[PDB]
């Protein structure tokens, strides 16, 4: 009835990190990057706004991917 | 065509001529008022009948009257 | 100070109150005639005419918004106070199936306390149809003291809202650069107003409403229920109800969300006990849309580089960057539209009114079929009133959208600003738009209404095999029937395995009956439904024709090439060119008000008759449903005579036979609406010169008695006579339908 | 009883032909004659 | 009469009492004239002469009061006194408006209630 | 025969129709000091070229609406526009300004064409011109 | 600035921006023009009688069907086909009487509107009254024939059905 969904184990932290790094890989190709604010470009290219946006999209992708993989047995 | 008549109570203020959208009216010398001008309506074949000239007239009663007459394709304002 | 954007002048003076017309230069001249009195209220709020600076107008608009919010809070305070002092809310809380909601008692004056009807429980009052009781039950209210507290809070908010409007104009008013920050405004409204608002309401539901409603559905008496803060305070009491609250807020951060699947359900049906939607399913909805709206609020670049710029997105939507078949909008596209929408308040108001009216109509269509409050669907007067009210509000708002799209054209449109863009290119082929709208309105008018006339003629001939009936020439709406079948197949144990029930039982599924009466059941769509939906399409299209014609030809036409110089609200341009009466955009708003009436009246009539003959009824012990009018929509609503006999003549039995009863005020208002409708026709059919020439004789009779007045009495102007006729027609014709609906639903349930 | 139109009166075949002539046979010729009369030029 | 009317008692002895039928069905039935439907009919006879004078004659006083207050306020005026009702001149035209009955017959004979035919604008 | 570049415009549905070519067309010519956007009387926005412009319109009222826009919506004003009437045989006739000044001014030589030495309230009342053909303003006396 | 300075899909009609039309893909693409210009109303070179004949054949053919399916005689095959045939006949004779009286009223001296000698309408190429009378005669002939061809195919539908199922090869 409900889509499985596991708790949290090293397998869940891996998927949440591999999805946060894919977010960093694709978020280097944005425009108006390193937009000062705080730590203007002190996050390997990205500033603090861009790091927070990349990690927020990474968390979103991670929650979606983790719940999908937990639904279908793989996780 | 409509008939636009101008009467001797005209004071030559030009406001009827300025309000005409189709250029029916113009000013002609008169020496019948102290402005020295009176309106005239030669191109009354162009008159649509909007009566903007009558709205612009300050005299009581109006020194300009439009009498809507035989309708032509110009007085009906038809672009078709 | 915190953003360095205020320092507003306009000192709070009192002397500027005894000089009406101070806003307009000609209004502060000296009255002279009576037209000035009516001109005072014709452009009192039009801040665009008063001044010329956009920043001063924006400041005025902001403070007017605050004052409006204050007015709405006063109204909310009054409704909560009426539910806390002059209501049977506690009695209805005890028995919400046998007690009639009432929140208004009449003073014992001349014949007057007959309107106080017996509402069940010994309460003598007026049966309210606003749905306040059903709303308060769903929110979590159990006693009247909580309603009194909410009333006091709303009154305090109203005082606070009238201080924020005086402080943001007379003390520290914003600059124009603050108002033009559409990126920041969209970010905050999307994430902080909608997102955080629905998140806070989801918190309320999860901790107040879901507890109270669960105990209420279990059977607990309303004052045997704990107050909401105990539900918040101790987690043992709350874990008795839900076993997912024993793990606290831990499964959420460790992403074990199926732990929470007993108060965030995804059932998707109706509560059998109440009749309303599943409350857990509602809370899950608000959680999901909070996560969606907050995430949507991080879209527009504000001060940090990341984001979109709406100006860039607008300027890039153009050929050759479009889809190849959508490339007809040319190489400019939406280039000058960001400067249209950040400098014109009328353009924004037009869009927002169109969306607000459309969304009010969507609210009307989603709350009869998915009743979102407990014991809402079974109170048929409330369902009728809510649907009808929101349809009327939506139609009026949509007409105002066209009104302000026309005010933008005459005043705020600049040809040099927007050249060969989508706005210029629409004005540059509007004959094609309007002529195709004329043809589609004609096609729809023959293929909806003339089919009804065909049916009348065939039924009067005695040849019903030749009719457009379900027994004659069938016109089944196969596409909507197929959508209904897809909606009931989707929810199987498919394409939506998570949901158990159908999203509404209107599509299919089963029958929800509460207290004997039907809450919801499948709405079968036959030939009568095909015919009435094409009536709806036709009327909406002619309304669009009337309104769009005035918007598109507000600047100029082939008849009057300088119509923008004449204004937005002018009567005519004389009897020439054949007679140019009602050529303004305002006169098109005038003529579209009638067409919105004619469109929304048929929608509310379709709803009333179809729901009353094919949904609402009385389930017996076995399960047989005896509908209110008896399933006569499928055979009587296909002729005009059956609409006049089986709907208007038959269902107005309760409003004209109401004299001497407690519904007698409805009969009085039925007759009053007929009076005001007929009285409107004096202003609509007659013209101004007759009345001015009759006032001449009346002024002569006054001069003879030496009762002459300084303010010279003049007839109402041409557009004012039109506005008065339209207002009277709409008021009387809507009061009539209101009395008819409400007397009918308060007598046969 | 009445499966079709009848006439219980003298020359009852006359409605049968008179209603077509007056109502949908001769009218469009009359409309054409009147249209040609109102659209003829001087 | 309403007291002896045989049809007027079927609305007497079967009706809500309240305070709109109990202290109103009496004084009414004592001094009215009902027909055959049990309904008071307003008659115009010699007995009504001292009955219909209190609606007819006492309305004439208050109507003439309003019409003479609207006159005496408006002769002493000038397009701002109609917008902003001058309360002092309003009280001055109310005090004189009380005894307007006398003032009205003190205007017709003096010829200052009616205007001349050549001092009032007309039309063609 | 008429000099001027057509203004830069994408076309519209509000332009010339059959009656333009079977009854009459009008043309307006004007000189602009710069290339700039004006509003077409037919709907839309066109761009006038620097120098001499020539535009064909369907009505004289459209040509006069454009001319009123030229001399009021632009700084510096465009007051040198000329309006011509074009006939189906090609014949062009200079109509505005009829004289060569501008009707709003007063030129010595124009001549009376609507003047009736009366005072309106003294036309011959219609009981006397019944079966005559004249109607009450196309007369000569004063009663 | 941008008013006809960029090259867009929508052009002025015939390169003239002061004409009351636009060159859109529906009136100016090669597919739309290839279809419309080769319809009998517009096909180059045809005599008006042959234009009208083909227009009528196509028209009288489909005009039989609506009354065959939906008419008062639809409960029986023979009467339904006859009601459709006479409906097509009546609509044809009315439409051709209209074509004849249009030509009679329009072409009086130099006509007014699109049939004036100075007219530039490309969409109305029958400039003479002789074209209109030949068209009326052709539309009448073709439409009455196409109507009775549809009637004859519907009357013999039992035979045409047994033929197209090979039931005649026994
Ligand atoms: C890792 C790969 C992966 C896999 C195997 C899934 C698998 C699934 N997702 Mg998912 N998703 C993913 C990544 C993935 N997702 C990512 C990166 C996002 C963006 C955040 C989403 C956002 C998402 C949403 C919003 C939903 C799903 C849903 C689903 C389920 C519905 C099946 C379907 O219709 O398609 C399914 C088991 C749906 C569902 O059924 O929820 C339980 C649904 O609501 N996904
Ligand atoms: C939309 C706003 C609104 C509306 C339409 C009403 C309407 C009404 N109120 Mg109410 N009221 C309001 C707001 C409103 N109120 C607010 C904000 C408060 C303070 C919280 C009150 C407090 C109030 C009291 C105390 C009473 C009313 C009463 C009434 C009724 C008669 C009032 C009268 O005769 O004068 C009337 C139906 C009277 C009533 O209902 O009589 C039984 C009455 O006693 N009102
Ligand atoms: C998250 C921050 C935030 C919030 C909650 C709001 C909320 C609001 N804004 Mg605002 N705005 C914001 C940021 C915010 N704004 C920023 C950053 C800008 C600059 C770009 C603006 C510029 C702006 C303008 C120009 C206007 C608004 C208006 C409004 C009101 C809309 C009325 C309505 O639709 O429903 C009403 C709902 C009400 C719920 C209850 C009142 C809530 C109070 C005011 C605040 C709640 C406090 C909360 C705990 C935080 C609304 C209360 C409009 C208005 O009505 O003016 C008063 C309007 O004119 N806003
Ligand atoms: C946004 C509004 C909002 C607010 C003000 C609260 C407030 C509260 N919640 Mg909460 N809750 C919310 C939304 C909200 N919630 C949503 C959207 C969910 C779904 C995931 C929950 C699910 C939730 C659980 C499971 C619990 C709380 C609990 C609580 C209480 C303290 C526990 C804690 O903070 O950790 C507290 C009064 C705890 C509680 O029950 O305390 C009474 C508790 O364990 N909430
Ligand atoms: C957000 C909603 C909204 C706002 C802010 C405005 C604002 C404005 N409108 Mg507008 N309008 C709206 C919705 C709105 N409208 C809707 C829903 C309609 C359809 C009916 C209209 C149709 C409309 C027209 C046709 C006109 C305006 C005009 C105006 C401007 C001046 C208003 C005025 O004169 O003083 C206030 C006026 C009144 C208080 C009149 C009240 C009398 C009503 C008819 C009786 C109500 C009956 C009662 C409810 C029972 C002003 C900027 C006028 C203008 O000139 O714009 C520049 C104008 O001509 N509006
Ligand atoms: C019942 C009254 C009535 C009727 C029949 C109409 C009909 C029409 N209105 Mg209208 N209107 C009305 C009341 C009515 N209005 C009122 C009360 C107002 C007050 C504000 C308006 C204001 C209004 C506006 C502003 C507009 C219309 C428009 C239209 C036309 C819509 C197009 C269409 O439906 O094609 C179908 C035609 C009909 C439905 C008419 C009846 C046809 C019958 C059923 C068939 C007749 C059979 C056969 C031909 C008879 C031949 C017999 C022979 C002897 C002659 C249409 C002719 C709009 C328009 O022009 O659309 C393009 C337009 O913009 N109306
Ligand atoms: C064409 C329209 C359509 C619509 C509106 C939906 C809508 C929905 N689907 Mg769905 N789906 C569709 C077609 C559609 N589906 C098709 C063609 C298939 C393949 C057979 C699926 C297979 C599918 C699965 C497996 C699931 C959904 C789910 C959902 C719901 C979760 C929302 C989301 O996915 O994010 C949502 C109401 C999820 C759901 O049921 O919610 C729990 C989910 O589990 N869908
Ligand atoms: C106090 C000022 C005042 C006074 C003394 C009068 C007096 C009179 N009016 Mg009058 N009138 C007034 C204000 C006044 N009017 C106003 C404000 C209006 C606009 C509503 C009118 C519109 C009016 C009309 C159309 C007529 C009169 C007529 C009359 C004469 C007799 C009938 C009558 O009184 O009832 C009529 C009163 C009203 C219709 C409204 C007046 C009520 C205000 C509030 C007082 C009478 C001498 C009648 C007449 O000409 O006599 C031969 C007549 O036909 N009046
Ligand atoms: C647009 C289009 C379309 C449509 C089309 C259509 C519309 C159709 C049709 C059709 C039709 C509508 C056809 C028809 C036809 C016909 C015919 C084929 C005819 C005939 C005939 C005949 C053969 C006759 C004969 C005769 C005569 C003449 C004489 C004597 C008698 C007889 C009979 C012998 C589509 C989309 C699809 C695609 C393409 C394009
Ligand atoms: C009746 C009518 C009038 C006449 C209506 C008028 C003059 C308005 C009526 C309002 C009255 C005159 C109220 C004003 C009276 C004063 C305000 C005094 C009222 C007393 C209170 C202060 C108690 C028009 O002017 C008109 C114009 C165009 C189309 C149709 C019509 C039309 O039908
Ligand atoms: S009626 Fe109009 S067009 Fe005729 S002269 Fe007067 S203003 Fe000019
Ligand atoms: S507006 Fe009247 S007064 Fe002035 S010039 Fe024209 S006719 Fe004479
Ligand atoms: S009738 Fe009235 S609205 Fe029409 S043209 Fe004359 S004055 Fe204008
Ligand atoms: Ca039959
Ligand atoms: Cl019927």
């Amino acid at each position: 009835v409900v889509p499985n969904t596991v708790t949290w184990g090293p397998n869940v932290a891996i998927v949440m990190i591999i999805c946060n790094l894919i977010a960093f890989a694709i978020g280097k190709q944005v425009i108006q990057i390193p937009d000062a604010g705080p730590a203007p470009g002190t996050f390997l290219g990205l500033g603090l706004p861009a790091l927070l946006g990349v990690t927020s999209l990474g968390h979103a992708i991670g929650v979606g991917a983790i719940l999908g993989l937990a639904n279908i047995g793989v996780l | 065509s409509h008939s636009v008549k101008i009467y001797d109570t005209c004071i030559g203020c030009t406001q009827c001529v300025r309000a005409c959208p189709t250029d029916v009216l113009e000013m002609v010398p008169w020496d019948g008022c102290r402005a020295g001008q009176i309106a005239a309506s030669p191109r009354t074949e162009d008159c649509v009948g909007c009566k903007r000239c009558e709205t612009a007239c300050p005299t009581d009663f109006l020194s300009i009257r439009v009498y809507l007459g035989a309708e032509t394709s110009r007085s009906m304002g038809l672009a078709y | 100070a915190s953003a360095a954007t205020e320092q507003s002048p306009i000192p709070t003076s009192f002397e500027r109150w005894a000089k009406p017309g101070h806003f307009d230069r000609t209004l502060a001249r000296g009255p002279k005639t009576t037209t000035w009195i009516w001109n005072l209220h014709a452009d009192a709020h039009d801040f665009d005419s008063h001044t010329n600076d956009l920043q001063d107008i924006s400041r005025k608009i902001f403070s007017a918004h605050f004052g409006h919010l204050a007015v709405v809070f006063v109204w909310l305070s009054g409704m909560y106070f009426h539910g806390a002092r002059f209501s049977n809310f506690s009695s209805w809380m005890a028995d919400p199936t046998h007690i009639r909601p009432s929140a208004q008692v009449v003073w014992p004056l001349v014949g007057q306390d007959i309107l106080n009807g017996d509402m069940g429980g010994g309460f003598r009052g007026i049966q309210i149809t606003s749905g306040l009781f059903q709303m308060w039950r769903g929110e979590g209210f159990t006693n009247e003291f909580q309603l009194y507290c909410t009333a006091i809070g709303a009154l305090v908010m109203a005082g606070l809202m009238i201080f924020a409007g005086w402080f943001h104009y007379h003390v520290r008013s914003p600059k124009l650069e603050w108002f033009q920050n559409v990126q920041s405004m969209l970010n905050h409204h999307l994430a902080g107003l909608l997102g955080l608002g629905s998140l806070g309401w989801a918190g309320h539901l999860i901790h107040v409403a879901l507890p109270t409603n669960k105990l209420l559905d279990a059977g607990v008496a309303p004052q045997d229920i704990p107050l909401p803060h105990e539900f918040v305070l101790d987690k043992a009491l709350m874990a008795e109800l839900y076993p997912s609250f024993a793990q606290g807020i831990r499964p959420f951060f460790t992403l074990n969300w199926a732990t929470y699947s007993d108060f965030l359900t995804f059932n998707g049906g109706l509560n059998p006990v109440t009749g309303g939607l599943w409350m857990t399913d509602i809370a899950h909805h608000h959680v999901a849309i909070a996560v969606l709206f907050i995430f949507a609020g991080h879209m527009y670049r504000t001060n940090w580089g990341i984001g979109h710029s709406i100006r860039t997105m607008l300027e890039d939507a153009r050929h050759p960057k479009m889809l190849p078949f959508l490339s007809f909008i040319g190489p400019v596209g939406h280039r000058g539209l960001f400067e249209v929408l950040t400098t014109s308040w009328h353009a924004q108001l037009s869009i927002n009114l169109a969306m607000m009216g459309s969304l009010s109509i969507i609210v009307a269509q989603h709350m009869y079929s998915m009743p979102p409050y407990p014991y809402l669907a079974t109170d048929y007067g409330t369902v009728t009133s809510l649907f009808t009210h929101h349809m009327w509000i939506g139609g009026f708002l949509i007409v105002g959208a066209a009104a302000h799209a026309g005010i933008f054209m005459v005043r705020d449109y600049d040809p040099a600003e927007n050249v060969n863009n989508v706005l210029d290119r629409v004005l540059r082929h509007r004959d094609a738009i309007i002529s195709h709208l004329v043809w589609v309105c004609q096609f729809l008018g023959f293929h909806s209404f003339a089919m009804y006339c065909h049916n009348d003629t065939m039924r009067a001939f005695g040849r019903p095999q030749d009719m457009f009936s379900d027994t004659g020439i069938q016109l089944q709406p196969i596409f909507a029937q197929w959508v209904q079948h897809i909606q009931t197949m989707a929810v199987g144990s498919t394409t939506a395995p998570g949901v158990a029930s159908p999203a509404s039982y209107a599509f299919g599924g089963g029958l929800v009956a509460v207290g004997g009466k039907v809450a919801m059941m499948p709405i079968s769509l036959g030939t009568a439904d095909f015919l009435i939906h094409h009536i709806h399409a036709f009327t909406i299209h002619v309304t669009v024709l009337v309104l769009l014609k005035g918007v598109l030809f507000a600047r100029n036409s082939r008849l009057i090439p300088d119509k923008s110089e004449l204004g937005f609200r002018f009567p005519c341009d004389g009897p020439g060119r054949g007679g140019t009466c009602q050529v303004s955009a305002w006169d098109h708003v005038f003529l579209g008000l009638f067409w919105m009436y004619n469109s929304i009246a048929m929608v509310i009539f379709h709803f009333f008759w179809k729901m009353q003959s094919d949904v609402w009824g009385a389930v017996d012990a076995n399960g047989t449903v005896s509908h209110i009018t008896g399933g006569n929509f499928a055979q009587s609503s296909i002729t005009i005579n059956g609409w006049l006999r089986d709907f208007l003549w038959a269902q107005a039995t309760q409003v004209i036979s109401s004299y001497g009863s407690a519904l007698s005020a409805y009969g009085l208002m039925f007759l009053a609406g007929h009076f005001v409708f007929a009285f409107s026709l004096m202003f609509l059919f007659s013209g101004r010169g007759y009345w001015q020439e009759l006032i001449e004789s009346i002024v002569w009779a006054h001069n003879k008695l030496r009762i002459t007045t300084a303010i010279q009495p003049r007839a109402l102007s041409i557009t004012q006579g039109r506005a008065v006729g339209a207002a009277h027609y709409l008021l009387g014709s809507i009061v009539t339908t209101w009395a008819f609906f409400l007397a009918r639903m308060a007598a046969i349930g | 009883d009445a499966t079709q139109l009848e006439g219980a009166y003298a020359a009852a075949w006359l409605p049968w032909i008179m209603i077509p002539m007056i109502t949908y046979i001769l009218p469009f010729p009359i409309f054409a004659i009147a249209f040609l009369w109102i659209e003829r030029e001087g | 009469p309403c007291a002896s009317s045989p049809a007027f008692n079927e609305r007497m002895q079967n009706a809500p009492e309240g305070y709109y039928f109990d202290t109103p069905y009496q004084s009414y039935a004592a001094n009215l004239l009902c027909g055959a439907e049990g309904l008071p009919h307003q008659q115009l006879r010699f007995d009504r002469a001292i009955d219909v004078l209190i609606p007819f004659g006492i309305f004439f006083y208050v109507a003439g009061f309003i019409g003479w207050s609207g006159r005496a306020y408006l002769i002493s005026s000038p397009e701002e006194t109609e917008i902003f009702i001058d309360v002092a001149l309003a009280i001055k035209s109310f005090v004189q408006g009380l005894l307007w009955p006398l003032l009205a017959v003190k205007e017709l004979t003096t010829g200052e209630l009616t205007a001349p035919v050549s001092e009032v604008s007309v039309s063609p | 025969a008429l000099t001027g570049s057509m203004p830069k415009f994408g076309g519209s549905t509000g332009g010339l129709l059959t009656a333009a070519f079977v009854e009459e067309r009008y043309a307006i010519t004007w000189t602009s000091s710069k290339e700039q956007v004006f509003e077409m009387p037919t709907g839309g926005a066109a761009t006038m070229n620097e120098g001499e412009n020539l535009l064909e319109l369907a009505r004289k009222e459209q040509c006069l609406a454009l001319g009123a826009q030229l001399r009021t919506k632009f700084k510096p004003k465009i007051t040198d526009y000329k309006i011509y009437r074009i006939f189906p045989n090609g014949e062009t006739t200079f109509i505005h300004p009829a004289d060569g000044v501008f009707p709003e001014k007063v030129n010595e030589g124009r001549g009376y064409s609507g003047k009736k030495d009366r005072r309106i309230g003294e036309n011959p009342n219609p009981a006397t011109i019944k079966f005559s053909g004249q109607n009450t303003f196309e007369t000569d006396m004063k009663s | 600035s941008d008013a006809y300075i960029s090259d867009d899909p929508i052009q002025p009609y015939q390169g003239n921006p002061q004409l009351g039309n636009l060159a859109t893909p529906i009136n100016s693409s090669n597919l739309a023009k290839a279809f419309i210009n080769n319809l009998p109303a517009y096909r180059p070179g045809l005599t008006p009688f042959l234009r009208g004949l083909e227009i009528g054949m196509a028209h009288g053919y489909f005009l039989v069907g609506p009354e065959v399916v939906f008419g008062p005689l639809k409960e029986g095959s023979h009467g339904a086909n006859l009601s459709g045939l006479i409906t097509a006949i009546y609509i044809t004779v009315s439409a051709c009487l209209g074509i004849s009286i249009f030509a009679l009223a329009t072409f009086q001296g130099d006509p007014r509107g699109t049939y004036n000698s100075h007219s530039r309408d490309r969409l109305r190429p029958l400039r003479k009254k002789e074209d209109w009378y030949q068209l009326s005669g052709g539309i009448l002939m073709g439409s009455l024939g196409g109507a009775i061809f549809a009637y004859a195919l519907l009357e013999n539908f039992e035979l045409l059905d047994s033929i197209l199922r090979g039931a005649v090869n026994v």
